[PDB]
């Protein structure tokens, strides 16, 4: 087949930056490229067809060249709703060939992350385990790890992180830290709390104290 | 307005045979040169898999799985199959039914240009030796930790489900806004984990209803959970 | 001398042996005909048609994409073939018509008679009738272009014909598609095809040779005889028949092909070479390997196909090269070929050497089922399209004449290449 070798793999501009996205071809196809958009947990939307061709209901902003064997999408403006893996089609010949896909996401600035803590469920704990879960809100960036001093003994891999995508009103990520111990481990501390690090610089630290 | 819908069993044991059946709703096959199926396995790049003509029994295979890949249709349905063999973990991904668009610009230059105009929504499946298994959902009810004044965090924690793939949705639809639906990361046992959160205003509380509204596709599941400080 | 004639008589011996030595040394000739030079505007529709050291030429210029592009200019032109002194011939233009509105000409083709060009060619308000075939209107024009124009001469230098009166039979409508056709004493025969309305075509499945293809359908050649399985027409190549001694200007007359290699009607070309007209048409369907071959009867119309093992056409999908299996398809390219010796079947065309892409055109002397030379006449990842090749005698040389649709290799613009090639007399 003929491979479509797209570059680069990820990318992060601030609103109102121009993008580029470049995509060559093993072998040589003239005008055969599609350019494609897909959003999480969406099918692909096509953005550009015929290498240079917007179709109709794409913003302008969006915009694609090609010269046989290189093939650049540019945005012009990045908007925040202008987020998403962006992929290659060789539409020439069988079998077809996707690019790999880039990454295009939003830079953002002066985001404080809201921190909230779940106390373990009542009815999780006759069960066995107990997840006690913290929440770190609409914030940029993504990086607000949680470290938990279960009671004062510091704990590494007994909880685990989950982070959500780029938002496409305001930019900002989630991410939800769930520290899993068992009901007796439960019990005798009677203390817990998830310290967060980000571009905060107060060590901000919420606490959670047993009934 | 055409549309396209996967339907298939989310897991399939490893060695056996993958299938799949794509149903075609506001046209028919019959209208259509090639319909196809395609696949995107998880952080990695969409492969094209096949396609089969709308209207003529014609077959093209990717040679990365000619030999394993079958791709059938049912004219009386509008239903158009994928069946593949001897399944590897590799074959772990979201597959999606499409429709082909083919350009021409004169007709003494028959060289289509090709692409895919219309999609299905997708269907995970995942190649795994285990055995399905329902959520549990419980509340993580809003506390004065939750609360900041202005804003209080309640959620639903689901747990102990094999496979990955649910649904979620709070107040089964009509509760939109600051909600966040966290993506589940491999659990240490092996089912998965994910928290779900929405913010609130801090003053409605005890006053308005919130409910959970899991969905387990593989193991049928539709909970209705509700949180209460 | 000075003068280009067509290939008649014994021509000077060709090497008739086959080898790999670079014998053949094309000649790019394009700069006397200076209508093709451009700076990427794409031009295309190409047509190159010679007869009797005259030629008839064409081409669409777009703006913008080859593809998408807006028909800026329709040019028609015919001119004389001549040593430019060197004792290589090229063309030189004497007559060129613009038509008034290029969105309305299509598919073109030229025959020359008795010091005219007459172009046949469609006329289109619903795009082009192959694509859009059951709104066409089913109009033809007919320019008739003086290869010798003279000064403050109307209607002899250009003259046009609205055709009235077509004789279709059952087809509901007809249409030139190929570059060439001949003259017969004082009737043109352009190479022409049908639309035939599907429910209309008898045929039996049976008849659908499915033998050592297993993987193939009896139905199969009865559905890829149109465009899709489903069209409203299929579509069979033939003639189109204009009688000069005819009283009126309005009549002309279709003739369809035998059913012998019946493939969906292509675009063609009839020709004459060493004393009789040889038919070509070209593989947009599973036949992958050519077909051409001389014409038995012109009227009804029999081509004795050549068994030829070793030419062939890309396709991308469904119908590659070197398909020789009944499959439902619409894919390949116009790449003729033109015979030089016909006491050992010997012919010369330009193909594209890919299975899938359009990519590396070779000039290739061959027969059936051998190639005796060839010669690149581009980077071995060039790609390019379609290829028209006509043959002459230089002195009593024989010449050929190939316009090569070529594609720049940075821009993705294409544009005509005029290339003349000696066939060589020794093989070292
Ligand atoms: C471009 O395409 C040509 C031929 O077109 C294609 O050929 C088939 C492979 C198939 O895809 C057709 O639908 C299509 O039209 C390619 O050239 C062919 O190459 C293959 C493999 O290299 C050749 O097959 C071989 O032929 C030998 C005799 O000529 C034969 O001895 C070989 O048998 C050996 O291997 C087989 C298993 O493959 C085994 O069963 C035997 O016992 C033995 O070991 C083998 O069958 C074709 O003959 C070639 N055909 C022609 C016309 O040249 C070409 O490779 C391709 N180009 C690219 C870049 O892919
Ligand atoms: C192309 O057309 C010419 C002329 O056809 C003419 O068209 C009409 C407008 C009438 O006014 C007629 O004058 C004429 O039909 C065709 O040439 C003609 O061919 C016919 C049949 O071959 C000739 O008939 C001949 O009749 C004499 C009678 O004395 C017999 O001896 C002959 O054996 C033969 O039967 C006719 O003479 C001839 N006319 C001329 C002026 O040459 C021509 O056949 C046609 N070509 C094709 C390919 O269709
Ligand atoms: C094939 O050619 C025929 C030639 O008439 C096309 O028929 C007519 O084409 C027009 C434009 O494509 C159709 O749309 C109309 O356009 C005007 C604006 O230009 C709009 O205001 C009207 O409301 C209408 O939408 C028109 O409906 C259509 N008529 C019919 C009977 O089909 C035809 O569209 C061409 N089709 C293709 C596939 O090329
Ligand atoms: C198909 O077979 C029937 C049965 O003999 C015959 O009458 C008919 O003419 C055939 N059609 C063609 C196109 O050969």
């Amino acid at each position: 087949d003929i491979q479509m070798t797209q570059s680069p793999s990820s990318l992060s501009a601030s609103v109102g930056d121009r993008v580029t996205i470049t995509c060559r071809a093993s072998q040589g196809i003239i005008d055969y490229l599609s350019w494609y958009q897909q959003k999480p947990g969406k099918a692909p939307k096509l953005l550009i067809s015929t290498a240079s061709n917007l179709e109709s209901g794409v913003p302008s902003r969006f915009s694609g060249s090609g010269s046989g064997t290189e093939f650049t999408l540019t945005i012009s403006s990045l908007q925040p709703e202008d987020f998403a893996t962006y992929s290659c089609l060789q539409g020439y010949t069988t079998p077809y060939t996707f690019g790999q896909g880039t990454k295009v996401e939003i830079k953002r600035t002066v985001a404080a992350p809201s921190v909230f803590i779940f106390p373990p469920s009542d009815e999780q704990l006759k069960s066995g385990t107990a997840s006690v879960v913290c929440l770190l809100n609409n914030f940029y960036p993504r990086e607000a790890k949680v470290q938990w001093k279960v009671d004062n003994a510091l704990q590494s891999g007994n909880s685990q992180e989950s982070v959500t995508e780029q938002d496409s009103k305001d930019s900002t990520y989630s991410l939800s830290s769930t520290l899993t111990l068992s009901k007796a481990d439960y019990e005798k501390h009677k203390v817990y709390a998830c310290e967060v690090t980000h571009q905060g610089l107060s060590s901000p630290v919420t606490k959670s104290f047993n009934r | 307005q055409v549309q396209l819908q996967e339907s298939g069993p989310g897991v399939v044991k490893p060695s056996e045979t993958l299938s799949l059946t794509c149903a075609v709703s506001g046209g028919s096959i019959s209208d259509t040169y090639r319909w196809s199926w395609i696949r995107q396995p998880p952080g990695k790049g969409l492969e094209w898999i096949g396609y089969i003509y709308g209207s003529a029994t014609s077959t093209y295979y990717n040679p990365s799985l000619s030999s394993r890949v079958t791709i059938s249709k049912d004219m009386s349905k509008n239903q158009f199959s994928l069946n593949l063999n001897s399944v590897t973990a590799a074959d772990t991904a979201v597959y999606y039914c499409a429709r082909d668009y083919q350009y021409y610009y004169s007709g003494s230059y028959p060289t289509p240009h090709n692409w895919f105009d219309v999609w299905g929504p997708g269907v995970l499946v995942t190649v795994s030796s285990a055995s399905t298994k329902g959520p549990s959902v419980f509340p993580l009810a809003p506390s004065s930790k939750s609360t900041s004044g202005g804003t209080a965090a309640l959620g639903c924690l689901v747990k102990d489900y094999f496979p990955e793939p649910v649904t979620v949705s709070w107040n089964s639809g009509a509760l939109t806004s600051g909600v966040h639906t966290f993506p589940a990361v491999l659990q240490s046992s092996g089912l998965y984990s994910l928290s779900s959160v929405v913010t609130v205003p801090s003053s409605g509380l005890g006053t308005q209803t919130y409910i959970c509204n899991v969905n387990h596709k593989p193991s049928n599941t539709k909970v209705d959970k509700k949180v209460e400080p | 001398s000075e003068g280009v004639s067509n290939l008649v008589g014994l021509p000077n011996n060709i090497c008739l042996q086959k080898t790999s030595n670079q014998i053949l040394k094309p000649k790019l000739i394009s700069y006397t005909l200076p209508v093709v030079g451009q700076s990427g505007t794409c031009i295309t529709d190409p047509l190159l048609a010679m007869d009797e050291g005259y030629f008839a030429y064409s081409h669409l210029e777009k703006i913008g994409s080859c593809s998408r592009g807006v028909s800026k200019q329709r040019i028609i032109g015919v001119g004389e073939v001549l040593d430019r002194g060197d004792e290589v011939p090229s063309l030189f233009m004497t007559n060129v018509w613009t038509p008034s509105n290029p969105n309305t000409v299509y598919h073109c083709s030229a025959v020359y008679n008795n010091e005219f060009y007459y172009v046949l060619c469609a006329v289109s308000v619903v795009g082009d009738p192959i694509l859009n075939s059951t709104y066409w209107s089913g109009s033809l024009m007919m320019t008739r272009l003086a290869v010798k124009p003279k000064n403050n001469g109307e209607s002899y230098n250009q003259h046009q014909f609205a055709l009235r009166n077509i004789e279709k039979g059952k087809y509901d409508k007809v249409m030139p598609y190929g570059p060439s056709g001949i003259k017969q004493g004082d009737t043109l025969y352009f190479p022409a095809v049908g639309f035939l309305v599907r429910t209309e075509f008898k045929y039996n499945d049976s008849n659908c040779p499915i033998a050592e293809c297993q993987y193939s359908k009896p139905e199969n050649c009865r559905l890829s005889m149109g465009i899709r399985p489903n069209s409203h027409y299929i579509l069979r190549s033939g003639l189109l028949k204009y009688n000069l001694s005819d009283e009126e200007n309005s009549k002309i007359v279709f003739i369809e092909i035998s059913d012998q290699r019946l493939s969906i009607g292509s675009p063609s070309k009839i020709y004459d070479s060493l004393g009789q007209p040889v038919f070509y048409q070209a593989s947009f369907s599973w036949d992958t390997m050519i077909k051409f071959g001389d014409v038995q009867t012109v009227n009804p119309l029999v081509v004795n196909w050549r068994d030829n093992t070793v030419i062939s056409r890309p396709g991308q999908s469904q119908c590659p090269r070197f398909n020789k299996c009944p499959e439902v398809c619409w894919e390949g390219v116009y790449n003729d070929a033109f015979l030089i010796d016909r006491i050992n079947w010997i012919s010369a065309g330009v193909f594209l050497d890919s299975n899938q892409t359009a990519e590396n055109p070779v000039f290739t002397v061959f027969k059936d089922n051998e190639v005796l030379y060839r010669a690149q006449l581009a980077s071995e990842d060039t790609n390019a399209q379609k290829t028209i090749t006509n043959c002459f005698l230089l002195k009593n040389k024989i010449w050929c004449i190939s316009l090569v649709e070529i594609y720049d290799t940075g821009d993705n613009v294409i544009r005509p290449k005029l290339f003349a090639v000696k066939i060589p007399e020794q093989c070292t």
